[PDB]
Formats: C-alpha cells, structure tokens, sequence
C-alpha cells in the first residue's frame, strides 16, 4: 500500500511547498508594510551599490523600484524607480531616478491627471549634507500622470540625475548604501 | 520641470530593506 | 508498521490543516493592517454591489462592516457597519449605514461616553461629486456610545441614510462598487 | 444629529480589499 | 522500504517545525506591527502587572521593554524599558523607567547624538487622571544618545520613578495592568 | 532632566498586546 503512504506523502509534500511560497511572500509583504508611509513623502534606502551596479551594467537588473508610498491613507500610490547604470540619454554615464504613479484602491475617488509636485532627489551622508534634487510640476498631457489602467504607469523623472562620477565619488555613497528621497506635495490636495 | 518619459528596459527588482 | 508510518501521516495532515487556517487568518490581518487609518477618518471601499445587495435581500448577508480606524495611534477604535438592503424603518427601501465603537486596547485612557462628532457619508463617482452625507453629535446616553464591554458596541446611524432607488440611478455606483466615507472629529480631544 | 440605533439583525461580513 | 518512507516523514517533520517558528515569529511581527506609532509618542500597555512583577522579584524577568515607535515614518526607532521591581539605587523599593535608542534604519541620515527631549510617565487610570510623569533633555555625551552600533543603546532613564508603595497604593494600576507613556519632542527636528 | 544610565541587569522581556 505504499502508493496510498507515497501518495499522502506526495500531497504534504505539495502543501509544504505552497506553504513555503506563501510564507516568503509574506516576509516581503511585511516588508513593504513596515515601511509604508503617508504623508507622501519616500526615503528609499538601497544597500549594496556595489554589487547593485553592476548587476545594472550587466544587464541582470537594469532598474530598482521603491516599496510603494502614499499622499495619505487613501491617496494616490506612488513608488521611485532608479537605474544605477542610466536609462535614455543617461545610460552608462548617470543613474537615472524616475516617478511612477501605481493604481491605488482609491484611484477612482482622487482627481486626475495627477498634478502634485514632485521633487526627486539623492541624499548626501556627508557631514555637508548636500543633497542633490529636482522638482518638477507633472505634464496633465502625460501619460505618466494618468488614471492608472495597469499596476503602474510609465515613469517620469531624469534621465541625467546625476553624472555617475559625480556620484562615486562624493559623499552620497557611504557603506555601500545611498538613500533616495521623494517629495510629493499634499498641500494642493484641498481636503482629500 | 517638466517630466521625461523613462524607458521600460525591464530587468526590474525590487528593493527594500 | 504502516500504523506508525499512518500516524506519522495523521499528525502532519492535522498540521498542515492548522497551517492553512493561521496562512489564511494572516491574509486577513495583513488586510484589515493594510488599510488602517489613524486621523479618525475612513474611506469604505465596497466592491461587487450587484451580488452583495442581491446577498442582502436573500438574508445571506443583511450587513457588512469595514476595517478598524483610529482617532489616532492610540486612541478610539471604530469601524462602519452597512445594510446594502436597508435595515429598521428604511430595511427593503433604503441603504442603511451605521458608526461603530469597538473595544480598544487603550479604552481604560479614553474619555467616556464617546462624544466626538461623527459624519456618515456615501461618495458620488460622478464628475460633479455630489457626495452624500450626515453628521451627528453623540447621544451621551446612548449605550452605544459607552465604554465597550463586548467587542463592539451597538451600532448607531441612520437607517434610511439614502433611497435604494435614488442611490441605484444615481453616480455613486461605478464598476458595482461604492465608497463609504466616514469623518470623526478628533480635534475636540484636548492632546490624547 | 441624533443617532439612531441599528438592528443587530445579524448575517454580517467583514468586507474590504 | 519504510527508510524511504520514513526518511520523507522525517524531512517534512523537520519542515513542519521550521513553518511553526515561522508562523509564530509572524505573529509577534504583526503585533509589533500593530502598534506602531511614528509622531513621537508611546503608549506601552503592560497587562498582569502582579504576576509580572513576581517575575521581576525572582528574577525571571527584571525587565520589560514595549515596542519600537518613531519620530516619523523614516525618523529615530526607539522604545522603553522598565523594571517593575526596580534597578539601580531604586531596586526593590521602585519602578524604574528608561527611554531607549534603537538603531534605526535612516541613522546615517539622522543627526547625532540624539537631542531630542524626552517625557516619561505613568499614567492615572484613575478619575482624576494625575499622571506621574518627568523630562529631560539628552546629555549630548551620553553614549545612551550617541548613533547606535548594537540592536540597542544603554538606556537612560529614572531608576526612581516611583515608589513602589506610592504606585500599588495608588489608582494608577487597574485589572492588573498599568500605562507607560513617552513623549519625544519632534518641533526640534527642522524638516526630517 | 539628566538621563541616569540603567543596569543592563538582563531576564529582558519583549511585552506588548
């Protein structure tokens, strides 16, 4: 009758498995919901700049996307996107910091096309700390501030943030780890 | 000020922690 | 000694039954803490309306309650409770939509009776948002506004808050879903 | 500006996502 | 061939195992989780106050310390330690109460050492609400307030807070559980 | 409003719910 032990042992077998997929996903959901934050504001941490770059280089991961950020606890959901390599006319001479605008589960309550400033920018962990950033008042004709349709829309931001050599060697990398910060402004938003 | 259009190239990944 | 190997079998599948209910019972959690509020103001996000209201009239499920929200971190905790099919004087004729104390962890440091201004409200899809809604001062004799012994008090709220029909042939259905929105005033708390 | 309290009818379900 | 059977028994006893810590690890992350605060206050609430304090006499548990809150979302982690029996020149006549720096995941963008003005207190359950509390302001070369290295700074505090006598005999206890409350001013930081 | 250091005496204790 071993079939019937084997086959029960087969079943368990499955469900551990499934059980560990389901487990690892909630590390990461955990994850994301420890650092939440919703005065719309992002401080993005990334470790490993190092090994991250290169793996930019290589091609194994062009780009990394913030966990998600919101203007309140039920305003737009946004998230960062950088490329430690460069995107467009940036690609391998800059790191490329982009916006992106998710589908939040209130999207059809909050206005649209999304027109709140937002001011990238790149921490310096030197003892100045001068910080480098942009703002910029979204294009109401992009497609990048449009009601949401998939997970997420096209990304905005620059290019050409910062000049790669520029980067490594000042004082915005400190232990292999820089930190990207987000600036979304919520006064606009009358009484959301 | 004003938004440039960034290039879906892929190989994304998230990273927090 | 198949027994042994069967018994061995018998335990794990027990286990794994276990597992499956806390796996599930977290996807709740991860949920109710995904969508938490500490302002003292909730957005309701009602999805399926059609089967839902249609689950009312048949009795399968006469009303629906949202997730907790808070006066703050550490303060009041609430929650919104709806008859899709209408309950008390407007059951079969209107919406019914009612505010909720619940047993907080901090209860013992919170003022009693609750007194704080509460807004029910149903939100308008439509391009002129025209949204729906009534506020309410609590009534320091209500027990329902008393400090909770069961894990909620008894709801309070307006059973005819809207016309089935005027709701159905207006813009606060869109894609057969609706938002409840209620507002608590929190600023009457001195510094809690 | 009175609330008005509600039937604990009963058949009730947690619904939000 | 039951080696086989029993060698697949085993591994997934073993898995089994590994998923309960796992789960059981979760439920402590969510409870955390669920009691976060990121303005810079705490409110600790330490349930079964006489069993506990047995604990602290004996010596199974000399100390009890809440769980992390914030400044803001990407601000200093911190949290309190007590001692129910009493540490230092206050042990086994007081309740000790100490603040405690954590090291937090944005210290390298945090300023150091830690400035912040910090409010311990007890608070009254009792009608008239006469919480026992005090402040301070961090001595700048305390290396309790310098940038943390381990999990945890030595903490600082008052190891006489209170009496023991004065607390027991007084409405600050009730069903067996007391309140601890911290207040870390954040006006100081300009715009974290 | 001076901090006084605390013994790190131990038998700590994680308690929150």
């Amino acid at each position: 009758n071993t079939g019937l032990l084997e086959s029960q042992l087969s079943r368990h077998d499955q469900m551990l498995s499934v059980h560990d997929i389901r487990l690892a996903d909630m590390d990461l959901r955990f994850q994301v919901l420890e650092t939440a934050s919703y005065n719309g504001v992002l401080i993005w941490k990334i470790r490993d700049y190092k090994r991250r770059k290169q793996e930019a280089v290589m091609g194994k991961t062009l780009s990394l996307y913030s966990q998600p950020f919101y203007t309140g606890y039920f305003g737009y959901k946004m998230c960062a996107r950088v490329y430690l390599n460069g995107d467009g006319m940036g690609k391998g001479t800059h790191l490329s910091l982009f916006f992106v605008i998710m589908r939040g589960e209130y999207d059809a309550l909050l206005p649209w096309p999304f027109k709140q400033k937002v001011t990238l920018m790149l921490m310096d962990q030197g003892s100045s700390r001068r910080h480098l950033g942009d703002a910029f008042k979204p294009d109401p004709n992009s497609s990048s501030f449009k009601k949401p349709t998939g997970e997420m829309n096209i990304a905005s931001g620059c290019p050409v943030f910062v000049a790669q050599t520029v980067l490594e060697n000042g004082t915005y990398i400190k232990d292999d780890t820089i930190f990207i910060k987000v600036i979304v402004d919520t006064s606009d938003l009358p009484d959301p | 000020s004003v938004p440039v259009p960034a290039t879906e190239l892929g190989s994304t990944e998230l990273v927090t922690t």
